[PDB]
């Protein structure tokens, strides 16, 4: 259903344009959340299919980045704060985004609440909103204040409460697993797990002697989709510019030994997480379409029976209805 | 009332009668 939905959504916007109405589908946004240093950027960029999110040492997501994807013929990017700037090199794009974060916070443990605004045009995407958010913490590191936790936490909470927010729930191993920022937020919005996949990352770095075994066996609090684990890029990995395919290879090794996950091994990996999330998205789009269709029918009728000599309506309305119908049938 | 009934006679003045614009 995702595959057939994509083209129909663009077509629907065009019909709306002709009516001269401000009518949009308002595609739901997806937000990635997780502890400090979680691999948050890695997860998000893997879904998008591109290297464009800054990654570094220590604190990585240091400013929220609100990216709106725009269907367009040419492939390029532009910043709100950099009016008119033309790249054309996607490796350069990545670099520029990273640079802007350094601009305000430096690379010495950072933080700023001011969003970076980026528009990435592509002809193979939904007009979506994705958000990279600062890592929530429990104890201060570097020069961060004692109340670091409370500043960061608030910031990301404004995005994840939005109805229909696919949560990329990343959970850091350097914090207690039961105290998981990811699992907390994920459970709050979508308790039954139609679109929540509980993901525990960085599993190879967990402190000796702790585990979430009952929860992770899908028995303690059973979820329809269960839990899928992943092992993303480590500190050495990010430092080196280790590329996307490589990161997946490290995952395999850990999972064979961990008691809480070996029986569920066939329902593990990044790739499996991908499949589930897409399905939910489609549902929202369709639901809004019946309402419009009906309005259009009513307007036409009146003038026709008294034929007002305002025959211009006839043609405009007819067009809109056809587009709507096709999406409704799927 | 009786005069008001008289307008109905002309069929081909039908569509010619109707417009409401």
């Amino acid at each position: 259903s995702m595959e057939d939905l994509i083209p129909l959504v663009n077509r629907l916007q065009d019909a709306f344009s002709a009516i001269g109405q401000n009518a949009d589908l308002d595609l739901p946004q997806i937000a990635v959340v997780g502890g400090q240093s979680a691999g948050k950027s890695s997860v998000l960029e893997n879904f998008v299919g591109r290297d464009f999110l800054p990654r570094g040492s220590g604190i990585v997501t240091r400013r929220p980045l609100v990216l709106q994807l725009v269907n367009a013929t040419t492939e390029y990017a532009e910043f709100l704060h950099c009016k008119g700037k033309k790249f054309t090199d996607f490796e350069e794009v990545r670099l520029e985004i990273e640079a802007e974060t350094d601009r305000v916070t430096g690379t010495n443990k950072g933080i700023s609440p001011v969003p970076i605004n980026l528009r990435v045009y592509s002809p193979h995407v939904l007009n979506l909103t994705l958000v990279d958010l600062p890592g929530m913490t429990k104890v201060p590191v570097g020069d961060q204040p004692p109340d670091i936790e409370f500043q960061i936490r608030d910031m990301l909470m404004q995005f994840v409460t939005k109805e229909n927010c696919l949560i990329l729930a990343v959970s850091p191993a350097n914090s207690d697993l039961a105290n998981s920022d990811a699992l907390k937020v994920a459970k709050e919005v979508d308790p039954q797990g139609q679109r929540t996949i509980g993901v525990i990352t960085k599993l190879d770095l967990m402190d000796e002697g702790t585990d979430a075994r009952d929860v992770l066996e899908n028995k303690l609090l059973p979820l329809r989709r269960g839990y899928i684990g992943v092992v993303n890029r480590s500190q050495k990995d990010i430092d080196g510019k280790k590329d996307i395919t490589a990161a997946l290879a490290a995952e395999r090794k850990f999972f064979l030994s961990h008691p809480s996950y070996r029986h569920l091994a066939d329902r593990m990996g990044t790739p499996y997480l991908q499949k589930v999330l897409n399905q939910q998205l489609t549902n929202h789009i369709r639901d809004t379409l019946p309402g419009l269709r009906n309005k259009l029918q009513s307007q036409l009728l009146s003038i026709e029976k008294e034929v007002d000599e305002m025959l211009r309506m006839y043609h405009a309305l007819k067009e809109a209805l056809s587009i709507i119908g096709n999406i409704n049938t799927t | 009332q009786k005069a008001m009934l008289q307008l109905l006679q002309d069929k081909d003045t039908y569509s010619w009668l109707l417009k409401e614009r």
